């Protein structure tokens, strides 16, 4: 599944 | 089941007269109202008819432009105004109605108003 | 466009009882689109028969249609006193309807 | 009597036909006959066939994208004349075998039993911008000379028929349709009761018609309008069913009832094809040539099976609304006497 | 910055991306860019493809014919990433090689020049009855491992990212939108004068519309009601036009006007999807998944040309009607403000 | 074309 | 651009009391409006919410079936209705505004009329 | 479900000009969607944060958000003599919005 990181 | 018209009388040419044929016992959607002359002495002839449930009206040749024919159908009457009455036309305007589904004659008649340019 | 009605005679006579016929021709094919009316002196005309051969409700058997071709034929098998009265041959398959001259049956 | 031909442009193939409106009812249809005129020397193909094709050519706005039409055959028969095939070999009709004396011994018969179930000859209404051929189901009889069925269909020698499958009013009718709804509201705990009922089940074209109304407001909500319309329904069924749905006529009245008061009035309505030709889509019923015809006439179902029929099928209700809303429809059925 | 990613199933391949919604400035598309994250001792096969795939998928009455639902990619590219492509000598963007930066040498870019003129996300409101992919324009990113085009990519080591194309309301507003009409009766040559104008040309989404309207009536006629409404219009055009015709707010007044006189007030409508969840086939904007999405915001058109666009058009205009019938239509924009 | 004759 | 709020009261277990919220500047329909109370003394909590662009209403599990939220939108008013108060319901029920697109935090509030058991 | 947003300390002191720091722990991962709210003593609470670190309009730019993980921080650059009130962390990624407990600044 989709996810999310900080640069 | 009779068709009742009034409104016959006298105009002369260049005047303008209303007739109606006012039915009774049968729907204009389920009818054509057809407009059938006859000058005095002389054969029939078709003027103008009106099926309401198309929406067409048909004018005769000798009558096209000059004549227009529509119906209340609310109360099921039918008027003719005929419009620069002239010598010719004189006769008596019988009404009749024709069955919409479908066309087997004229069954029932008004009894004959007068016009007499 | 207008369908030219010719009927004849344009007079006649017989006497009570006699056989008589009126001819009425089309100048087109009018299919079996006829029908036929009886006008007594000054009131409305009453219809007989339609589709040329179907007799309408109510009249007298006494009264008949046919067809052949463009000649159609309106036959009285017995003439009544009741019966002396203009006729007239009407076609309803092309708009403007064309009515006959009429053929006045005398005493 | 008179019956009817279509002579092949080649002129050597003649089709007749003793009437072209069948009647369906419901259990059986009029058998589809006549006899065809041939002569030997004028038949170089050798044989004779004919076809009656039952065809269903769609193609409503949602496939107007795309561009593509589609028609499926819902039914074909064939059988073989000139060449007499014993597989076809049934007595003769009356009328197929005067004209067989009519004519001589140079013609041949044919007849198809067209069995039930299958969707009457109706028409939906093209829109303003269409140009092609009218969508719906119809029947279409062919009469051919060839080699064999191999061999492609020759326009400048083929005979090309157009029938009608119809259906007409029972002879006896049915129960005065009645529908009631009852409702309850949070605002006060009494209901909004609303009744409608017509005169009779079958409804001629062109006859008005009429119902009873009446509502019975306990509520403290006030009627803002009474709304009373006549719907016509098309079910379409080719793979799997889909529903359409049309308004015909309708009648907006500013009637209202106050709370607590009962108001009780009786419409009237006339479904005609003149305000509703700007309609696409609508039922009509099916036409021979390109002519003008009135609304579809409902359709008889076989039986309460009512199950797997195919091309359209037409009904008819009228649906009363309250504008407190409360709605309440009635069925009733719509099409022509039979012919005298 | 918070970037976004997916993991491929098996974990040998990842894409990165900066964001998900791309703005559309009417004559360019934002350039969708990212990363993939690759691993060349996992990757014998020596091919790491991106694809971007402007699907195009329409339900609509289809399913009478079967399920015949179809899709057409409006536009497809493709970009070789993990052998570096020797043509592709464009410099990165900024997130672009940062995320290389933060990732090391097992990082590869990629990135598509979206061509203007096509169609933004957009979906069609589904009816109850349907169960598949929801139908409309829509955008999805790929990224396999592979070895050549030809071989199916299997669901092991493939990434499906859904990006969305948005557009936002121009920064400066249009012309007050007014529009009137004057009839002539019958009865005689006496003007029935209807005007009706908006507040301002661009309204955001759940923001009230402010209709003015003026209405003399010099005939002996009565406007028995006054009937205003938005509506909703769609064009589907993939090979050929077609028109949507949906109502999204409606309200009606009982005002009237007698003969030679002037009526003039202000109406408040308000579109909103709370009560229009029934309306099949209505527009709403481009989802990311199955979530809940407001009323399909109204597409601008590149230039004044307006020639050829694919996919679905969203446009509004509201119609104001008086029941004498007389009506006029009026457009007006309905698009989110561009966020800060 | 069509037409029509009288058994 | 403000919230007024009002209809605060006492009301002893088993009672039932009425809030409003009238809003002014925006509509509801813009905006979602979400009841926030605060026990004396204790944090916030937030009890209720409306969105009326979609129409869904949100409850709080400790709160859930016992109240009921709604606001007509001719006035852009919303009322919160309370069944069966206890004694934990005391607070201050402060009324707060929600971008409807999108969510961005209660940017503005209400005036937290109070509650009693 | 439920997020506890568990808010330390729940009581701090400072002088003014002294900076300031308030921790926000997510008891899961809320993404960058957390608000910070000042409440002065009995009336309606202000925001000041939201998307956890973006500034509202209005409010001093001495207030400034940041993220790491699941743990937020509401710091003031300078606290001034009008900033000793009660900051609460709400997050909006799920239903229900979750406040925290609140840290009451001291003089």
């Amino acid at each position: 599944c989709s996810e999310s990181s900080i640069l | 089941v009779q068709l009742v018209e009034s409104g016959g009388g006298l105009v002369q040419p260049g005047g303008s007269l209303r007739l109606s044929c006012a039915a009774s016992g049968f729907n204009v959607y389920s009818s054509s109202i057809h407009w059938v002359r006859q000058a005095p002495g002389k054969g029939l002839e078709w003027v103008a008819s009106i099926s309401s449930y198309y929406g067409y009206t048909y004018y005769a040749d000798s009558v096209k432009g000059r004549f227009t024919i529509s119906a209340d159908t609310s109360k099921n009457t039918a008027y003719l105004q005929m419009n620069s009455l002239r010598a010719e036309d004189t006769a008596v305007y019988y009404c009749a109605r024709s069955r919409q589904f479908w066309y087997s004659g004229l069954d029932y008649w008004g009894q004959g108003t007068l016009v007499t340019v | 466009s207008d369908i030219q009605m010719t009927q004849s005679p344009s007079s006649l006579s017989a006497s009570v009882g006699d056989r008589v016929t009126i001819t009425c021709r089309a100048s087109q094919s009018v299919s079996s689109a006829v029908a036929w009316y009886q006008q007594k002196p000054g009131k409305a005309p009453k219809l007989l028969i339609y589709s040329a051969s179907s007799l309408y409700s109510g009249v007298p058997s006494r009264f008949s249609g046919s067809r052949s071709g463009t000649d159609f034929t309106l036959t009285i098998s017995s003439l009544q006193p009741e019966d002396f009265a203009t006729y007239y041959c009407q076609q309803y398959k092309y708009v403007p309807v064309t009515f006959g001259q009429g053929t006045k049956v005398e005493i | 009597t008179r019956v009817f031909k279509k002579a092949s442009p080649n002129g050597k193939l003649t089709v007749y036909l003793g009437k072209r409106d069948f009647v369906d009812h419901i259990d059986l249809v009029d058998p589809v006959d006549g006899v065809v005129l041939v002569d030997p020397e004028y038949l170089k193909e050798r044989r004779v066939y004919v076809t009656l094709t039952c065809a269903f050519r769609y193609g409503r706005e949602d496939l107007d994208v795309l561009g593509l039409t589609f028609r499926k055959d819902l039914f074909v028969a064939n059988v073989q004349s000139f060449p007499p095939a014993p597989e076809d070999k049934k007595p003769l009709t009356r009328l197929q075998e005067r004209l067989i004396k009519k004519l001589g011994e140079h013609a041949y018969p044919f007849t198809f039993e067209i069995p039930p179930n299958l969707p009457c000859s109706v028409t939906l209404q093209p829109g303003p911008e269409d140009t092609g051929k009218a969508c719906g189901v119809d029947y279409e009889v062919k009469a051919f000379c060839a080699e064999n069925l191999e061999e492609k269909i020759h326009k400048r020698n083929s005979v090309r028929l157009v029938i009608r499958k119809v259906q007409y009013a029972p002879e006896r009718p049915g129960p005065q349709p009645t529908a009631e709804t009852t409702r309850q509201f949070l605002m006060s705990d009494k209901p909004l009761h609303l009744e409608a009922s017509l005169d009779k089940e079958i409804y001629y074209h062109g006859e008005p018609i009429s119902v009873n109304v009446h509502v019975t407001n306990n509520t403290n909500k006030t009627v803002k309008k009474i709304k009373i319309s006549v719907r016509q329904y098309a079910d379409i069924c080719l793979f799997n069913t889909a529903q359409y749905k049309c308004p015909v006529a309708m009648e907006e009245a500013d009637d209202t009832v106050a709370p607590s008061s009962t108001f009780c009035k009786v419409y009237t309505l006339t479904p005609f094809l003149a305000n509703n030709r700007e309609k696409r889509g609508l039922a009509l019923d099916g036409k021979l040539k390109h002519e003008d015809t009135n609304l579809a006439s409902s359709t008889l179902l076989r039986e309460g099976a009512n199950r797997e029929i195919l091309g359209i099928i037409v009904s008819y209700k009228v649906k009363v609304k309250l504008v407190v809303d409360v709605a309440v429809e009635l069925p009733f059925t719509l099409m022509h006497p039979k012919p005298k």
